[PDB]
């Protein structure tokens, strides 16, 4: 079980650790979060009390290192960073559990949300996604485009996430037109999952990671992203056995944890219509289809 | 953007530009099998593309062997349509290619983008404009080469005939459109105008008959009245 300190707390926030949440007062004495489950990525993230807008938050995973948090009244934001001398940090930390001035990550152990969220996210990829290799962290927020935005302006600050466009030249074979548009297959399987993606887990890993930025940040190129890679596969009349399977369970745990008063701009109509009504694999879905139907029936 | 009555000049200035209807691509007249089921037999079709400044009408004729052992025509259609278009348009010298291509429906959007990749510099519009291009079936020379063709053939037609060396492109257009538009709301009357004076012939390299000026405004009215009259008898005013 692994800690992420903070040297202080000095102005009003909402702290999020991946799916939870809590308020820190105005130099209220927080002093950061322990016992967060080893194994799996996460993301801190913030929101100040004054101007709610910029979401931001850092994607890390601790056993890359050991990080903590210390807000910067200059930039004045919370920023991570990383503690290079291993007694000094175990020494921060022991000296703050015992003054018993963090919070402990408050994970249920019937609960599996986070793992089936982050079942194929890496490190490795996020950092390929969000580049900044002098840190092994990676910070996100609101107002970042994607590269494919910036086609349609800061390249340090974009979320190189892997192109699709459906009207493209890589999407659609010379001769092939009317079939590969009907029929994405050619563009799911051979470009991007043998071509691009190598494999099927680094394809999901990408999936979950924009829905997430989406969600946590309200980034809006994030959610483009998200919505484009499951429209490939449901637009594909020919998708892997093991792929459809565990889409639908990928699937299922992000619209069980989206809040329901976000459905409105985190969710595509005619993306989600056409997917689980009118697509190849509009029968391949039944748990993602069934938590829709029970929780939005209304966008449909 | 799309093409309407606000930016209808727009037609006439010196861009190449083709207007695409796929309304005859796909023709059938459906029967009844000996079952008392419902059969189509498909009839030949036709492309009509249409440079509206030069009058250039490039008619792809759509052989019904097209059609054999296919399924899901109407939509196969319009990817039909969209591959004979970017076949013309690689066909002609880069002078002569069109900046634009404005489609009469807009379901022809998407698979002409998609055949047209290769050309990202000509736009693919869709119009507002509800125009008559369905009736070039109606004018008896091109329904006549449409449905001799034994073999996919392109045929070659100016569709002013020689207008253009008495009245502008904007002038041509109109007379063509309101022309197309009477033979769509009532084809017979529309034939008896053009034919009725056994004097006025139509020449062997032409379509529409040779009336002097005065004569095409004779017309011209006589055209606009039965579009009203017609206007009156399905809507009783
Ligand atoms: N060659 C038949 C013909 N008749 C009149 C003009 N033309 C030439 C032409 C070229 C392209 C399209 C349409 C017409």
């Amino acid at each position: 079980m692994n800690t992420v300190p903070f040297t202080s707390a000095p102005i009003e926030v909402t702290i999020g650790i991946d799916q939870y949440s809590f308020n820190v007062k105005e130099n209220q004495p927080f002093h950061g979060i322990k016992d967060i489950p080893i194994g799996h990525v996460h993301v801190i993230h913030f929101q100040h009390a004054d101007n709610s807008s910029m979401r931001y938050g850092y994607w890390f995973d601790c056993r890359m290192g050991n990080f903590y948090i210390q807000y910067d009244p200059k930039d004045g934001l919370y920023k991570m960073m990383e503690e290079r001398d291993g007694a000094k940090f175990e020494n921060i930390v022991h000296n703050f559990k015992e003054r018993q001035m963090m919070v402990s990550y408050p994970k249920i152990d019937e609960d599996d949300t986070w793992y089936n969220l982050t079942e194929f996210v890496q490190m490795d990829k996020i950092r390929k996604i969000v580049r900044k290799d002098e840190n092994q962290f990676s910070y996100v927020d609101s107002s970042m485009t994607t590269v494919q935005e910036n086609e349609l302006s800061d390249p340090a600050h974009s979320l190189n996430y892997t192109v699709i466009n459906f009207k493209s030249r890589e999407a659609i074979r010379p001769g092939h037109e009317m079939e590969d548009f009907l029929d994405k297959s050619y563009y799911l399987n051979t470009v991007m999952l043998q071509g691009i993606f190598k494999n099927s887990s680094n394809y999901f890993g990408e999936l979950q990671f924009a829905f997430l930025n989406a969600m946590f940040f309200g980034n809006y190129g994030s959610s483009l992203q998200w919505h484009a890679m499951i429209e490939l596969i449901c637009s594909s009349a020919t998708v892997p056995k093991h792929m459809l399977d565990k889409l639908d369970e990928i699937l299922y745990y992000q619209i069980k944890t989206l809040p329901e008063q976000y459905s409105d701009i985190l969710l595509n109509e005619r993306v989600w219509n056409i997917c689980l009504y009118s697509s190849f694999q509009k029968n391949s879905l039944h748990n993602t289809e069934k938590i829709m139907e029970n929780k939005y029936p209304e966008l449909l | 953007g799309a093409m309407n009555s606000s930016n209808y000049a727009e037609l006439f200035n010196n861009d190449i530009k083709l207007f695409v209807d796929d309304t005859n691509v796909y023709r059938v007249t459906v029967h009844k099998t000996f079952e008392g089921n419902v059969a189509t037999k498909a009839i030949n079709g036709c492309i009509f593309t249409l440079n509206p400044k030069t009058g250039h009408l490039f008619l792809k004729i759509i052989h019904t062997s097209v059609w054999a052992g296919q399924k899901r025509l109407s939509q196969l259609a319009k990817w039909k349509t969209a591959e004979e278009v970017s076949a013309l348009v690689r066909s002609l010298p880069k002078e002569e290619q069109p900046k634009q291509i404005i489609v009469t429906r807009k379901a022809m959007l998407d698979p002409l983008e998609v055949h047209m990749l290769d050309f990202p510099n000509i736009a693919i519009r869709p119009t507002e404009l509800r125009l008559p291009f369905s009736a070039a079936m109606s004018i008896d020379k091109l329904s006549d080469v449409v449905m001799k063709a034994t073999e996919p053939q392109m045929v070659l037609f100016n569709i002013y005939d020689d207008w253009l060396d008495r009245i502008s492109s904007y002038t041509a257009f109109s007379r063509l459109t309101l022309l197309l538009r009477a033979l769509k709301t009532n084809e017979e009357s529309a034939k008896m105008i053009l034919l009725s004076d056994p004097t006025i012939t139509i020449k062997s390299y032409h379509l529409w008959p040779s009336f002097t000026d005065e004569q095409w405004i004779t017309i011209e009215s006589q055209m606009r009245d039965l579009i009203l009259t017609e206007y009156g008898r399905k809507y009783n005013v």
